[PDB]
DNA sequence: ATCAATATCCACCTGCAGATACTACCAAAAGTGTATTTGGAAACTGCTCCATCAAAAGGCATGTTCAGCTGGATTCCAGCTGAACATGCCTTTTGATGGAGCAGTTTCCAAATACACTTTTGGTAGTATCTGCAGGTGGATATTGAT
DNA sequence: ATCAATATCCACCTGCAGATACTACCAAAAGTGTATTTGGAAACTGCTCCATCAAAAGGCATGTTCAGCTGGAATCCAGCTGAACATGCCTTTTGATGGAGCAGTTTCCAAATACACTTTTGGTAGTATCTGCAGGTGGATATTGAT
């Protein structure tokens, strides 16, 4: 049976224990520190396509695409703080227009 | 007719992605360049936990980092609601890797 | 069997219709005469900045090309981590 | 009669602009052309470093990066005009965006 | 009562005077009390009933004021280049924004 | 008082380091607004320090550890 | 002991501790021999750089001894330090003296 | 009497020193030697982890000093760097020819 | 240009916050010979990937005229703000006690890990057929714009 | 307010690269199980400096009158800047051949690791003179701003 079963998730629970290693961020791990991640970066992997998922079908498109994972992070509060200097690679920018930039009064 | 000089391995997290997702959406694709993304989106995320905690410890003498690091790392790391949510979700594992066996 | 010519003021590749659309997008509206030419100056920089520290890395494991990855690198490392083209 | 300007079509000067303010918004491509944006990373590099050479898709990596910037750069910088009660881009304004940002005192 | 036309420096020079004084001086400008109580106030609701090594409250102070003062003269500039020279708060939300605060 | 013990002539001090001539009368709120953001952001981060050493007491690296990764480094108290 | 590896560089910092704070630090697997050296050496002599010109400033303000404000006005004068240091504050530093020239008396001269 | 030492090392004795070889008769308050131990510490840690970077991307473990003059290369400045990796070549070949 | 009207800047004075000079101190930090371990450097080569061609087109950039109206300059004037002056409360701080708590030290096992098998898997390769949507057409309705 | 004259949505359609799909081997990685090591909680108490007391002292803040002008608003003419319209060029495109130069596998040793063991020294901890300088005093006079 495996580590991941053993703690239920989905994110390779051995793999992201190597990376620790590996590493060298310290010199030893833990035994719940590579579990514990794995649910860390899993849950954003899930959090994050909830999002551009649903971005995916406010365009009737049915596959998501790096534009939709620019809706997704950019129209998300927290998301967007946790990647402030990250650049989506093909995914435009949120739509907006500044007022004044608006013809009125005939 | 096949393989060429053994390439060394490109192990992505494409899998436990696509895994993730048909949970989120059942009947959802996703590109290459929409998965590609994603994919540096975990390495990102990574890198950074990881290391916060690896200053945690040092800043306490701590030659390992425990659960309880990456914990204060996320906290850190992660801006407010994003941490709550990760913070348990990652317990609740922990939990159970600690109750099998 | 080579080629290579001289290789001066590519600067101009960058023209003022794209520096246009680049500041369409950019959700503006009314692009004075100059913007022009200050941008492409401002660009220089920009690639100039990023390009030796994509280097300075290939430079270095004794390599003669520039990759994905290396620049990768040399964008995170100044506070423009992109994702999309690896690692 | 005599008495009615002339009738070719003609939009108002804004009215185009909003138009593609309006569109490259829309989406994603790179709005810098490939070959011209190309042989400023090669030539750009040749001045550091001769001889060496680039991977199809390091420059397509500079691309989407220093696009990306500008727009974003232009983003901050008309902000900037519209501050001092503009709706115009003169250099003066990316300048005072880019000292704010740190990029330059 | 009556003064006979006295001294009154004219305005903006008293304090276009003080501008001088302040940059070429270093001290801490804000009165520690107050200040460490502010300290105090916010980081209860983080976690009750804790201690501040007067270091940290002064590096914190010392944190703190310099932060205002670099923000303060890139408000300025922006003020300036609306063609002022009064600070209005319109101004220092142009400067967070640019910076990435409120981005 | 806290935040109003923060007081409009030493805004008015702090600005004039500045560099700063005319000073608008809004500002003395709006200043008092964003010095609060900086500081809830920063003793956040310190306190959590403090808390992984198990402590009830912020120390001065607490607070150099949480300048740094906030992006604001100060030089004077490292050790 | 017989002749200290920093005066078998010929430095004033220690070629030995560095090497330890290498690999306390968890930066490698291994760090080499030429390394401490090398970083020592590097790290001494910016630290000669700044206090040359932090000496240098207090002779100009009638001084002897080094205070904060001489290090500040010291770092931010010169150009490649001031972006070393770009974004690090130094306590007690202060600012250099600097008022904008359309605040100058009589409208803008 | 080894209760309270836990000992805080730092570069200040290292720091007058070289004080001297420039300055002699200049001296060097507390507080501006503090900072002048951040500074230290901080150039330290930076060029110690660009270069610890470094090696990882090139599947290498060994940091030697090589990585080092990339790390700093890569760090400082303009000319304030050419002179830099000259020092720390100038140390290292001192070292390469010792007892 | 005049000259009071105040804030500024220089030499010269002395006292103490705060840097310096001396010894006793000791764990631990570092250098020194020993014996072992392997990282990475080499030389050879399979092989993906870039420079470079080539030939054909077609959207795309160039320049050009033309004129709408934004930017910039002018005068203006109302009310926000700096100045100054009067209180007068509120910080300062020193000067020193309980007493928390950091921070130190002796314990001792649960937790890391290095150790050698064993089962599994996830990645490349290979080949092979799907299927989502750019993309191109056309016809209905929306926006803009001169009457 | 129509009415023409545009782009703009939206629908339907295709063509095929880019998706998803099985077989297949398989080197590495994941896990299992043991001996073996050890980082750090567990708890006890020593003291360094944190917190409120006390209690002056006046420095520094708060409200108040006055009027100086700075911001903003209101009008007006240069000419900048977009819109458009004619052309024609260089990017784009889709493909094909070396072959440079990267990368993967075999070999071997200089250099780096763990290690037992001798020595140097940086931090501590009082203890005590030293000392550049931060504020005090003239008495100069520069900058300000009335005449
Ligand atoms: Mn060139």
């Amino acid at each position: 049976k495996t580590r991941s079963s053993r703690a239920g998730l989905q994110f390779p629970v051995g793999r992201v224990h190597r990376l620790l290693r590996k590493g060298n961020y310290a010199e030893r791990v833990g035994a719940g520190a590579p579990v514990y991640l794995a649910a860390v970066l899993e849950y954003l992997t899930a959090e994050i396509l909830e999002l551009a998922g649903n971005a995916a079908r406010d365009n009737k498109k049915t596959r998501i695409i790096p534009r939709h994972l620019q809706l997704a992070v950019r129209n998300d509060e927290e998301l967007n703080k946790l990647l402030g200097r990250v650049t989506i690679a093909q995914g435009g920018v949120l739509p907006n227009i500044q007022s004044v930039l608006l013809p009125k009064k005939t | 007719d096949g393989k060429k000089r053994r390439k060394t391995r490109k192990e992505s997290y494409a899998i436990y992605v696509y895994k993730v997702l048909k949970q989120v959406h059942p009947d959802t694709g996703i590109s290459s360049k929409a998965m590609s993304i994603m994919n540096s989106f975990v390495n990102d995320v990574f890198e950074r936990i990881a290391g916060e905690a690896s200053r945690l410890a040092h800043y306490n003498k701590r030659s390992t980092i425990t659960s309880r690091e990456i914990q204060t790392a996320v906290r850190l790391l992660l801006p407010g609601e994003l941490a709550k949510h990760a913070v348990s979700e990652g317990t609740k594992a922990v939990t159970k890797y600690t109750s099998a066996k | 069997k080579r080629h290579r010519k001289v290789l001066r003021d590519n600067i101009q590749g960058i023209t003022k219709p794209a520096i246009r659309r680049l500041a369409r997008r950019g959700g503006v509206k009314r692009i004075s005469g100059l913007i022009y030419e200050e941008t492409r100056g401002v660009l220089k920089v920009f690639l100039e900045n990023v390009i030796r520290d994509a280097v300075t890395y290939t430079e270095h494991a004794k390599r003669k090309t520039v990759t994905a990855m290396d620049v990768v690198y040399a964008l995170k490392r100044q506070g423009r981590t992109l994702y999309g083209f690896g690692g | 009669a005599t008495g009615g300007v002339k009738k070719p079509h003609r939009y108002r000067p804004g009215t185009v602009a909003l138009r593609e303010i309006r569109r490259y918004q829309k989406s994603t491509e790179l709005l810098i052309r490939k070959l011209p944006f190309q042989r400023l990373v090669r030539e750009i590099a040749q001045d550091f470093k001769t001889d060496l050479r680039f991977q199809s898709s390091a420059v397509m990596a500079l691309q989407e990066a220093s696009e990306a910037y500008l727009v974003a750069l232009f983003e901050d910088t008309n902000l900037c005009a519209i501050h001092a009660k503009r709706v115009t881009i003169m250099p003066k304004d990316i300048q005072l965006a880019r000292r704010i940002r740190g990029e330059r005192a």
